[PDB]
RNA sequence: GACCAGGCG
DNA sequence: AACTACTTCC
DNA sequence: GGAAGTAGTTACGCCTGGTC
């Protein structure tokens, strides 16, 4: 067997054309009365047969295994292809109309071949310099080879070339240059002038490109249905062809007999037009081929170009066998690596696994087991190519048969490799290969923990998933795609696949100061986690009846590495002075006491020593969609396989803490005393009075231009820093009144889930509204509502609205308030259609791009592009934050190492 | 004063004594009473190529709904065997025929011209002012409200279109070549003109004309429009010192160039390029009569006018140069005006008369002609009756109906109406679309204005390219319908207006505008203005009429259009409104009706130009001296869908936009009449419940019928993580007792078709000797007739109507029903009936019941979307001290980040609710305060914070924190995983390209496409993106013929492969490669391309 | 089979 | 429509 | 250099129904 390893383009010749046709189609008509093909017609059995129960007449097929055989159509007189109509132009404008030479001097000649020998690897030099010849053989008045006028073309749209002469002294006029003529001016045109012309000598002619003969497409190109009704609904391409033959034949015809040369000039351009829209219905300047209904007809230009083309729709993009897609439903107690598939999905999609010395035994019983049992299979194939489907009467024949080299097409079984996918596909973490374990209910399962990278959050959220068929993509999906790798993101160093939401909020709880836990409770979660123990750490405190308590944080020790050690500081840090205090003590020695550090311990500055956390709160710093330092150490300093571990511990650990903890958001979650309230209403009342204030000033004329804007930008941005920093001022009194015993303000401050915006805008102002960075202006002429005095500028008249979500909104803040929403949500599509644009582009353009084995970036054609990718050699994905390597990290990892 | 609840009830008067689809039945109506009289009036008398005959119009007539059999005569015809024999639910149309034999009328005589669809309870259906028991007995819900349309037996609705305001003319700037940009869109007889002008940078006035290729200077069209003298332009144009500056400069060019008799000359020379004199006349006067301010007129006697219009434009163009005016903005709601069901109508039966006139002349003069004068002259009526041929008219309005497919670009006007519940059905019947484009980014369109308040809905629109562009009314918007202009323009000339022939226009003098061409001059305008209200206050005035005035630019505008989207208002004078308590009471207790109030002068109807004059104030107490108006309900300015939401103004708008766009997906009996309707799908959830906290408005409306929901006990805690990320966690005993119970309908449809010849098929159960047999399984329950018994249970791929056709293989094929492969359930019914034609049609409805399971779609109506993450025993459920079990768990992790504080004031007013044994008022601004919530739950014996003590169920202790609980109304979705969960191993294929079917309805296959094969090169899996692509979809292999790389030929007869190009037969070797690209090899062969391929070894 | 409309993430 | 980029008449 | 014309694109799936 071969495979391709060029493809030349050129353009078709009409004896390329006559020897390769099977047929020459002479009557402009499909079938038969009684529904059979018409002999001499477009579906000629000679061009292949589509109908079941026909016979091809060139191959002997049946239908769907005749590839398709082509016919010709000798044209009565010859036409313009309009892809090459351009390029008819610019060669004929750029040769002589006599003898056809370029009309170039011979010195000229030399130097652009020469030149053209040179500088032909790039195209954008070759079309420059064609482009120069163009101009000065264009330019030129007279052949310099042999003397003779050369009148100048002119090109209208397509198939319309129109030369203008002197037909009488001071008097000019147009002539219109018939195929047969051009065609003519072409075949003089030398081989030693092509390439200055860009032409191919030997895998193109000019002219070939005036078309005497039309190639027909075969019948498996162009196929023809049968409607439920019994009618007969054929191919755009059908029809056209239908009309050019039916042209043609009156062509012909009134050739033959002979005719007003007004009236076969008329047909000739009827064929033409016939012709051009065939091939391109949606050519510049000509009137589209209308089908009966009136609809435009989709001819082989719609047929290749478009996203609903053949090289979008059906080349690098297609439908495939064996994929199934459902609802995703979360399930944090299957593995991060693992997906939970239905078994109607499981019965249903199969693996062929030939059938081998080991896996014999459990083949032969999925056999017995058949369709209907869940570990059954569905196919046998012998060693011959010969399937059979297992059914009744055939389970117990096939199993005593199955031998040894056939292939049965299993079911999907525990263990299996499959591909998941949610597509809007952005990063190449969109696919990622998941173990297969098979659950009752119909939708897919997902670990929490493997959101991140899908970007799904189970709101009606459906994944695409695929089995890989040959043991090759089996093992390219095992090793390369599985999702123990791309924890770390190659986008930013940094781990992707982390604890969202609860995981955090649950560290939290676990590891926060004063959080103890009794003997069941520990022994209950460290069970969950999967934590394999034996024996539990000695206990923290002891109660006020002397039961015996564990602290949060030997909890999480329990679960990490024996070597780890690192500090940093968390979310959680409201007084750098303690920071500073821990960080002090700990440069001194790098071993501080462990004692003294507990002294001194605060939740706001993590610190792991030898594995044992001593101080600090479990926060997104921990892990996270961005910067997890434990997380990111981990999976950096002891492999794939233990960050895996610890994930999925440390997950359940934290899910089992807040489940059985309580975790709950109320309305008081958004409650202020009287204090708070009093101190949130004077910020708005003096915010008004300022904005009032600098709106007196404006109308007096007292204020003066800020510079770089005029009078009334100065008022607007002055006004919309006073109503931002009243917003700022007010969440700052909500923050420090809030406290962090609220489970709305925990969820925040640990980063789980909502910013200080939100706490803000729920229990204090929602804050000025705005649309595209200015303030509420779209509306009644001086105000945005007839509710307010036209003419005014106050902060309430233009969107700040000063109540709470909980307080509610009063009706213009809430028009206000639907404002923004709708800005926002307008916002949404526009970004995501122009960036899946620029990401498109990007791709096509980076796309083959890659690292060679002596460590450079090169182009396909060899060029190198980087002598050393990313200038050192660091892969982005293994990389640490972008760095080569975290210097500091290291030294103080191995001077741990030894003097510890 | 008046408080709030007072005015509710006002506001519930309103909505009782006209429905919420009273827009369509107004605008229908207005088209059958004169609209189609109006048309043929248009639609002068047919002339054909006759010597001394002409026919003329007479009056349309429409009659009862009436079906004509195919062998017997016209039957009543009623909508529920309308929409159950998939017939079209139209009525004759009659015209009466005045023949004129040499220049005398005979007698009339009365032709059907064809059939016009009725809009269902419209006053001409049969539905019309029927009473609840009679509208029962015709097999109908009498909560149906009509407005659609029956076309082939599916329910057709016609969304309005959010079209440009007609004949006004509005300013911008281009920005780019600082040119001046007015345009008007003219409309006459359904064609609309872009007249434009311009003032270009050079400082030279343009015009633009649709059908003139390039623009032509501005004072060159004055004078071909009859402006002889340069003095009467200039004067015409303007009087103001600068403005007569501006034309002089832009007139002494224009008339040292081109001068009265030129211009048209000119024109006639872009229009009709050749040497043809007086065929260059002949166009330049066509499309200036025609296709230049054709509203104007099409009559030589109406060119000065269009001057007059063309002047006061190029005067609003050089204001706007000269800085005196602002830009006009395209989305204040001033400047458009609705499309409605009954204009559109008016065009189409335009088009489909016109085809019909047309069709009817050639019919006539080939008669004529091909029977001379025998009996055309000698019985007149024959001749006509025989010429008619009234199927056109019919077929065309139909099939226009059918598809949606408007004459000329508009697409999408007709859409199937949306039946899943309640809610949906109406909110398609209150929608409104744009015609923009859904792929540009239409900043300004796509945002919320401020003329919206109370006529569109601020929060409800769909998500994704449609948002903004697609809007729905608000529930206090009335859509107004035209009043006779005619007797509008003498009213407003008696009132003192002058028009401008005698008096011209001056700076000083007020420029009245009627329907946006200005009619004439006065002075004083805001005592006109003060006039015109008294008068529609007094009565003596339509309701229709607006009017409103501007001092910036001293103009009075008057409108008296259709179209006009209008809200209501109480007028408020000297600080004390109209409406007072004894209205309310006289309201309340009967005696009193909206139209009263409306007549009285108590209420008024305001759009937005004249809202541009009011004040308005939004509650009875901030009423002062300076206010002109009052807010009758500040609440009704949401939609319906969105004021389903409770407390919707303690919650993000973004969530409010998803809990009103998710309202209308939940699941309910939305309709009584659902058992014997037959639909594609529907959903019936088992026991709806009324929303413990509701909206009032929901009751009025009518909703409290037609629930779709149900109260849920839920508590707000992290549970197991199966509740993580917007997932839901819910109760397997509460479900195992009802809860979201709902049943699944799909009606199947077979017909026995009639082929040409009398080859017909037949229903039966076929012998296994036919062609295409299925198993002999899957005719089980079939009967000997041919059609399944009812209450038989079916599953997958069982046939219902055997089924088999006349023989077309080259024994009778098999063409049977058999249920879609993933569905089943049980025949709950089956019908047998004719068809319109009299071929013989059976439907046969199956229901599957759908009991939640894990993926199922739950949503809040504050737009709380999630699925069922896991099914929980009540025995692992967490309880409360006072005995309370969750029937749904929420993560708190979803509150804070979206900021919907509706629906825990929504959970805290539904345990209150619960606890007092009344149900709550959660109106939009004046339902019960959180505050008093809080107070009555602590009154009550529970927690103020709605925090409540809990237990775990797993291990039995108390929660360390207290836990929110309250009861919430969910909604499920008809989004349920059975309908979604597809697999396709291997199947059926496309015969163009070999690869895998689309859709799950033919076992398609999944599109892995291009973003997933540069996510599979990133990988850098290269096996798997072979395996995946070429193996898995359209792997074959071709012979390739290495001398010339054409594709070789194998001769499966002859046992031989070569190339035909070459004649070889030793170079000749196969290759791997997908089908497709084999076909785009065929398609590069065509179009003269050759893809020579060379082979390497491997 | 391609056209429209409506949704889903 | 609304952007870019050529092309191409001026 | 204009100053117009002309052409070329404008995220990815998936589902439903209805008409040709
Ligand atoms: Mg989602
Ligand atoms: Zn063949
Ligand atoms: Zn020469
Ligand atoms: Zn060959």
């Amino acid at each position: 067997k071969k495979v391709i390893g060029s493809i030349e383009f050129g353009i078709l010749s009409p004896q390329e054309i006559r020897k390769m046709s099977a047929v020459e189609v002479t009557v402009p008509d499909t079938y038969d009365d009684d529904g059979y093909p018409i002999e001499g017609g477009v579906m000629d059995k000679r061009m292949g047969v589509i109908d079941p129960g026909l016979r091809c007449e060139t191959c002997g097929g049946r239908a769907g295994e005749c590839p398709g055989h082509f016919g010709h159509i000798e044209l009565a007189r010859p036409v313009i292809h309009v892809g090459f109509a351009k390029t008819i132009y610019r060669i004929l404008e750029s040769t002589c109309r006599e003898c056809g030479r370029i009309k170039l001097t011979d010195e000229e000649i030399e130097e652009y071949m020469k030149k053209i020998e040179l500088a032909r690897n790039r195209r954008s030099e070759f079309n420059e310099i064609i482009k120069e010849i163009h101009k000065k053989a264009k330019e030129r008045m007279v052949c310099p080879h042999c003397g003779a006028p050369q009148y100048p073309i002119k090109f209208e749209k397509p198939t319309i070339y129109w030369e203008i002469r002197k037909d009488e002294q001071g008097n000019e006029y147009r002539h219109r240059l018939m195929p047969t003529e051009v065609r003519d001016w072409l075949e003089k045109i030398p081989d030693k002038d092509l390439p200055l012309l860009g032409l191919d000598p030997e895998k193109s002619r000019p002219e070939w490109m005036v078309l005497t003969v039309l190639p027909v497409p075969p019948v498996t190109a162009r196929p023809s249905i049968t409607l439920e009704t019994g009618i007969r609904a054929e191919d755009d391409l059908t029809h056209k062809l239908v009309d050019i033959i039916r042209i043609n034949n009156r062509l012909k015809q009134n050739i033959e007999a002979g005719a007003p040369q007004l009236i076969i000039e008329d047909l000739w351009d009827l064929l033409q037009y016939h012709v051009t829209t065939y091939i391109n219905n949606e050519a510049p300047g000509v009137p589209p081929a209308k089908h009966k209904s009136g609809r435009p007809l989709k001819t082989l230009a719609q047929r290749l170009k478009g996203k609903e083309g053949r090289f979008r729709g059906n080349l690098s993009g297609k439908r495939v066998n064996f994929s199934a897609r459902t609802v995703i439903s979360p399930d944090p107690m299957i593995s991060i690596n693992e997906v939970g598939v239905p078994v109607e999905v499981a019965m249903e999609l199969t693996v062929p696994e030939k059938v081998t010395e080991f896996n014999i035994e459990r083949l032969r019983k999925m056999v017995l087991n058949g369709p209907d049992k869940y570990p059954g299979a569905n196919y046998v194939i012998d060693p011959e190519g010969r399937r059979r489907r297992i059914m009744d009467s055939n389970k117990e024949t096939l199993a005593n048969q199955l031998d040894i080299g056939w292939t049965v097409e299993r079911h999907l079984m525990d263990g299996d490799i499959v591909l998941f996918n949610r597509q809007p596909s952005l990063h190449r973490m969109s696919i990622m290969a998941h173990r297969v374990r098979v659950m009752p209910y119909r939708t897919f399962r997902l670990n929490l923990a493997v959101c991140p990278p899908y970007n799904a959050d189970f709101d009606g959220d459906e994944m695409n998933l695929h089995v890989p068929q040959t043991e090759e993509a089996q093992a390219e999906a095992r090793i390369l795609m599985e999702v123990q790798n791309h924890i770390i993101s190659p986008r930013y160093g940094g781990p992707i696949i982390g604890g969202i939401q609860d995981h955090i909020s649950g560290g939290y709880l676990l590891t926060r100061e004063g959080a103890y836990f009794t003997r069941d409770e520990v022994e209950q979660m460290l069970m969950f986690a999967g934590v394999d123990i034996t024996e539990l750490p000695e206990p923290d405190k002891y109660d006020e009846n002397g039961n015996p308590l564990w602290s949060g944080k030997t909890i999480f020790s329990l679960l990490l590495p024996e070597d780890l050690t690192v500090w940093y500081r968390n979310k959680l840090c409201d007084e750098p002075e303690r920071c500073e205090a821990l960080e002090k003590l700990i440069e001194e020695k790098l071993m501080p006491d462990p004692e003294e550090v507990r002294k001194l311990a605060y939740d706001g500055f993590v610190y792991i020593q030898n594995g044992k956390l001593l101080s600090g709160a479990i926060d997104k710093k921990a892990y996270g969609r961005e910067d997890g330092i434990i997380l990111d150490l981990i999976v950096r300093e002891y492999g794939v396989e233990r960050a895996r571990q610890f994930l999925d511990q440390v997950t359940k650990l934290t899910i089992w803490v807040i489940t059985h903890k309580g975790f709950t958001t109320g309305i008081d979650d958004e409650d202020l005393p009287e204090e708070a309230r009093d101190r949130i209403r004077e910020i708005i009342r003096e915010a008004e009075e300022r904005v009032n204030k600098l709106i007196e000033a404006y109308k007096r004329g007292e204020l003066e231009p800020l510079p770089g804007k005029s009078l009334e930008d100065t008022l607007e941005s002055l006004i919309m820093a006073v109503l931002a920093e009243a917003r700022d001022n007010a969440g700052a009194v909500a923050e420090k009144y809030l406290g962090m015993d609220n489970h709305t303000v925990i969820m925040a401050k640990t980063g789980a889930r909502g910013k200080i915006l939100n706490i803000t805008q729920m229990a204090a102002l929602l804050g000025q509204q705005s649309i595209r960075g200015k303030r509420l202006y779209r509306g009644f002429r001086g105000r945005v509502l007839s509710h307010f005095k036209p003419g005014d500028l106050g902060a309430r008249a233009k969107g700040f609205v000063v109540n709470s979500y909980k307080s509610g909104l009063t009706p213009q803040e809430y028009f206000f308030h639907a404002m923004g929403g709708r800005e926002g949500l307008v916002d949404t599509a526009v970004r995501t259609a122009q960036s899946g644009y620029m990401q498109r582009r990007l791709i096509n353009a980076l796309q083959d791009l890659k690292v060679e084995y002596d460590g450079t970036v090169r182009s396909p054609e060899g060029i190198i592009v980087q002598f050393k990718y990313g200038e050192d050699g660091v892969d982005p994905m293994k990389s640490w934050r972008g760095k080569t390597v975290d210097v500091d990290r290291i030294i103080v990892r191995t001077l741990l190492k030894m003097r510890g | 004063d008046v408080t709030p609840d007072d005015l509710w009830i006002v506001m519930e008067s309103y909505w009782q004594e006209k429905g919420l689809v009273r827009q369509h039945l107004d605008s229908y109506n207005a088209f059958i009473e004169r609209g189609l009289q109006e048309v043929v009036n248009e639609f002068g008398g047919i002339k054909p190529d006759i010597p001394d005959f002409e026919v003329k119009f007479g009056k349309i007539r429409v009659g009862e709904p009436e079906f004509q059999e195919p062998h017997g005569q016209r039957k009543p015809l009623y909508p529920m065997d309308a929409r159950i024999r998939n017939l079209t639910y139209a009525a004759p149309l009659y015209l009466e025929m005045i023949p004129v034999i040499k220049g005398v009328e005979q007698d009339p005589v009365e032709v059907r011209i064809g059939e016009l669809p009725i809009m269902l309870k419209s006053k001409v259906c049969r539905l019309y002012g029927l009473s609840d028991e009679e509208l029962i007995k015709l097999g109908e819900d009498p909560k149906d409200p009509g407005g659609y349309f029956i076309i082939n037996g599916s329910e057709r609705v016609i969304v309005s279109i959010e079209d440009i305001a007609p004949n006004r003319t509005l300013v911008e700037k281009d920005e780019r070549q600082e040119k001046y940009i007015a345009k008007v869109f003219s409309y006459r007889h359904g064609y609309r003109a872009l007249v434009a002008v311009e003032r270009r940078k050079d400082g030279i006035l343009y015009v633009d004309i649709p059908n003139v290729p390039k623009p032509v200077k501005f004072v060159y069209v004055m004078r071909a429009l009859g402006l002889e003298r340069d003095k009467d332009i200039v004067e015409a144009v303007g009087n103001d010192p600068e403005v007569q500056q501006i034309m002089f400069d832009n007139l002494e060019d224009a008339s040292d160039i081109t001068t009265q008799q030129e211009a048209l000359e000119f024109i006639g020379k872009l229009v009709a390029p050749g040497q043809a004199r007086e065929y260059r006349l002949k166009r330049a006067e066509y499309v200036i009569d025609n296709n230049l301010l054709p509203h104007m007129g099409v009559s030589p006697e109406d060119r000065i006018k269009k001057a007059y219009y063309l002047g006061m434009m190029a005067l609003k163009v050089i204001e706007l140069s000269l800085g005196r005016r602002p830009e006009d903005d395209k989305d204040h709601y001033a400047n458009k005006r609705l499309r409605l069901a009954g204009d559109l109508l008016k065009d189409l039966f335009r088009v489909a008369f016109s085809q019909l006139v047309k069709d009817i002349q050639y019919q006539m003069t080939k008669t004529y002609q091909r029977k001379g004068d025998k009996y055309t002259f000698g019985n007149i009526h024959r001749f006509i009756r025989n010429s008619i041929r009234p199927d056109v008219l019919t077929e065309r309005i139909e099939h226009a109906l059918a598809t949606g497919a408007w004459p000329g670009g508009r697409t999408g006007v007709s859409q199937l109406l949306d039946r899943t519940n309640y809610m949906s059905t109406l909110s398609h019947l209150r929608r409104v679309t744009s015609p923009l484009d859904r792929e540009q980014p239409h900043f300004e369109a796509r945002d919320l204005h401020g003329t919206h308040w109370g006529r569109i809905c601020p929060t409800e629109t769909p998500e994704g390219p449609n948002c903004g562009l697609v809007k729905n009314l608000a529930l206090m918007a009335q859509i107004t319908t035209a009043v006779p202009e005619e007797e509008i323009r003498e009213y407003l000339m008696s009132l003192g207006i002058v028009p401008i022939e005698v008096r011209r226009p001056d700076p000083t003098l007020w420029r009245v505008y009627l329907n946006g061409v200005l009619i004439g001059t006065i002075e004083d305008g805001k005592a006109l203005v003060q006039r015109i209200r008294q008068d529609r206050r007094s009565g003596k005035i339509s309701d229709v009429i607006n009017v409103a005035y501007y001092e910036d630019v001293k103009e009075v505008y008057v409108n008296s259009d259709d179209g006009r989207v209008r809200r209501p208002l109480i007028i408020v004078e000297n600080g004390v409104p109209k409406l007072t308590k004894e209205h309310v009471q006289a309201v309340k207790e009967g005696r009193l009706k909206w139209s009263d109030l409306i007549k009285m002068g108590i209420i008024e109807y305001l759009d937005a130009e004249e809202e541009e004059n009011a004040y308005v104030a939004m509650w009875p107490w901030e009423v002062t001296e300076e206010h002109t108006h009052l807010e009758l309900m500040p609440a009704a300015i949401l939609g319906l869908p969105a004021s389903l939401v409770p407390y919707p103004e303690h919650n993000a708008a973004p969530r409010n936009t998803y809990g009103a766009g998710m309202a209308k997906q939940s699941l309910g009996l939305g309709w009584a009449n659902f058992r014997i309707r037959v639909d594609t799908r529907g959903h019936l959830l088992h026991y709806p419940q009324i929303p413990l906290v509701n909206s009032r408005i929901m009751k009025a409306v009518g909703y409290e019928d037609r629930p779709a929901g149900q109260n849920f006990v839920v508590a707000v805690l992290a549970y197991q993580g199966y509740n993580m990320e917007d997932a839901i966690i819910i109760n397997k005993a509460s479900i195992e007792r009802g809860l979201a119970r709902s049943t699944f309908f799909r009606t199947y449809e077979a017909e026995e078709k009639k082929y040409l010849g009398g080859q017909t098929d037949k229903f039966e159960i076929p012998d296994p000797t036919v062609r295409g047999y299925r198993g002999e399984k899957y005719y089980r329950n079939l009967d000997e007739d041919g059609l399944i018994f009812p209450e038989s249970k079916v599953e997958g791929k069982d046939v219902l109507v055997g089924r088999t056709s006349p023989p077309r293989f080259l024994e009778r094929r098999e063409t049977s029903v058999a249920v879609r492969p993933s569905e089943k359930g049980v025949v709950d019914k089956v019908i047998i009936t004719e068809t319109g034609d009299g071929t013989k049609l059976v439907k046969v409805t199956v229901r599957d019941l759908r009991i939640p399971e894990l993926g199922d779609k739950f949503a809040s109506r504050h737009g709380q979307k999630g699925v069922i993450g896991l099914i929980v025993p009540q025995e692992d459920m967490p309880w409360t001290e006072s005995g309370i079990v969750p029937d749904l768990i929420v993560n708190p992790h979803g509150i804070p980040s979206r900021m919907t504080v509706g629906q825990l004031i929504e959970a805290i007013g539904g345990k209150v609710a619960s606890l007092k044994g009344r149900r709550v008022d959660g109106t939009a601004f004046i339902g019960e305060p959180e505050e008093k919530l809080r107070k009555e739950l602590e009154e009550l014996g529970f927690k103020h914070t709605g925090r409540e003590i809990m237990y775990d169920g797993i291990t039995g202790k108390r929660l360390e924190a207290d836990i929110f609980i309250g009861v919430i109304y969910y909604q499920r979705l008809h989004h349920m995983v059975a309908d979604k969960i597809h697999a396709r191993s291997r199947g059926p294929v496309q015969v163009l390209t070999k690869q895998p079917t689309e859709g799950r309805a033919r076992e398609g296959g999944l599109r892995f496409g291009e973003m997933e094969r540069d996510v599979l090169v990133g990988h850098g899996a290269a096996m798997l993106l072979i395996e995946r692509l070429l193996e898995e979809s359209d792997k074959t292999e071709v012979w390739v013929c290495e001398n010339c790389g054409h594709i070789a030929l194998e001769d499966k007869r002859r046992r031989r492969v070569y190339c035909p190009v070459c004649g070889e037969e030793e170079r000749i070797s196969k290759v791997e490669m997908s089908y497709a690209f084999k076909l785009l090899l065929d398609e590069l062969k065509a179009m003269v391309i050759r893809p020579k391929l060379n082979l390497s070894e491997r």
